[PDB]
């Protein structure tokens, strides 16, 4: 019944190497989401970002054509029923440019 | 004045355990208003309203149990600061709408209790 992880991430445009990403934003409050993606095999480190919780899309730049990647996102939100923020639970995607 | 700091103190902490009770269960609910924050604001007013019209109409009521019923118990019970956060939170996550509708309801609410809870007691004299 509470909402904090969001739901229906996808890939929706794409170069082979920029990504439009959108998922379905929770519930709750958030503040803002976390972006972190990196190559799937683990052999570049990952990177993150974050965008503001009114926006439930993002772009991803510079990956490498052809390559597995891993995408997640997760939401910092105010939890009301505890009376401070939290990092919530993830959801996660995998992709190839 | 340990008697008095009694009262602050047991009248406080029954309230601040109601609030958290409320907020915990019911925040959730519906988090752009979360209705037990909104619940205690609201239920405080109308406790305070009524026990200060009371207090008029009972002018040698020891100033202990006065300050249980209000700096304690409605003052452990209200909160502002988790007001305030609910209300900057939904500024941080752009919901402008709501997080005005957040003040308008919590204030205009309040004195809506507090006036509610001070006119029937005024009313039943
Ligand atoms: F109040
Ligand atoms: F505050
Ligand atoms: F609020
Ligand atoms: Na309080």
């Amino acid at each position: 019944s509470v909402s904090s992880v969001p739901t229906k991430l996808e890939v929706v445009a794409a170069t082979p190497t920029s990504l439009l990403i959108s998922w379905d934003a929770p519930a709750v409050t958030v503040i803002f989401y976390v972006i972190t993606y990196g190559e799937t095999g683990g052999n570049s480190p990952v990177q993150e970002f974050t965008v503001p919780g009114s926006k439930s899309t993002a772009t991803i730049s510079g990956l490498k054509p052809g390559v597995d990647y891993t995408i997640t996102v997760y939401a910092t939100y105010y939890a009301s029923n505890s009376g401070w923020y939290e990092y919530g639970s993830p959801i996660s995607i995998n992709y190839r440019t | 004045m340990i008697k008095s700091l009694f009262a602050v103190i047991i009248g406080g902490s029954v309230g601040c355990t109601l609030r958290w009770l409320l907020s915990t269960k019911f925040n959730s609910l519906f988090p752009n208003l979360p209705p037990g924050t909104l619940v205690v604001n609201l239920l405080a007013g109308l406790i305070i309203g009524t026990a200060l019209a009371y207090f008029l109409r009972q002018p040698h009521l020891d100033p202990f149990w006065k300050l249980m019923i209000t700096t304690g118990l409605c003052g452990g019970l209200s909160t502002f600061s988790t007001f305030s956060v609910e209300v900057f939170a939904l500024l941080q996550a752009g919901n402008y709408i709501w997080a005005l509708t957040s003040v308008l309801v919590h204030v205009i609410g309040s004195l809506i209790m507090t006036a509610l809870g001070f006119f029937i007691i005024t009313i039943l004299f």
